[PDB]
């Protein structure tokens, strides 16, 4: 469906590790997951809650980075153009 | 101030 993508393999196992069940998902979905796998996992940083840092985490390989910042999302984004098959 | 707050605001 238009409105749904299919993660690649690694971006998967996270969000099944965040409690998503199945193959397919909605970008709200998979946003909703991989927040979920941040905040369970406690990757953020405490004092500054907006810095996640993911050195050494399966997360860390995928965006290429030791951290990133949710106020300047482009790293994130481009971590899921690279593993968000659509249509 | 909080991660959740943050995270939120990336989807409308
Ligand atoms: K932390």
């Amino acid at each position: 469906q238009i409105n749904q993508v299919r993660p690649k393999l690694p971006l998967l196992k996270i969000l099944h590790a965040a409690g998503a069940q199945g193959e397919m998902f909605t970008v709200k979905e998979v946003m909703h997951y991989l927040g979920q796998y941040i905040m369970v996992k406690q990757l953020y940083d405490q004092q500054e809650q907006h810095m996640v840092y993911c050195g050494g985490d399966l997360l860390g390989e995928l965006l290429g980075r030791q951290s990133f910042s949710v106020k300047d999302p482009s790293p994130l984004y481009d971590m899921l153009r690279k593993n968000l098959v659509t249509l | 101030l909080t991660f959740e707050h943050w995270w939120a605001q990336l989807t409308s």
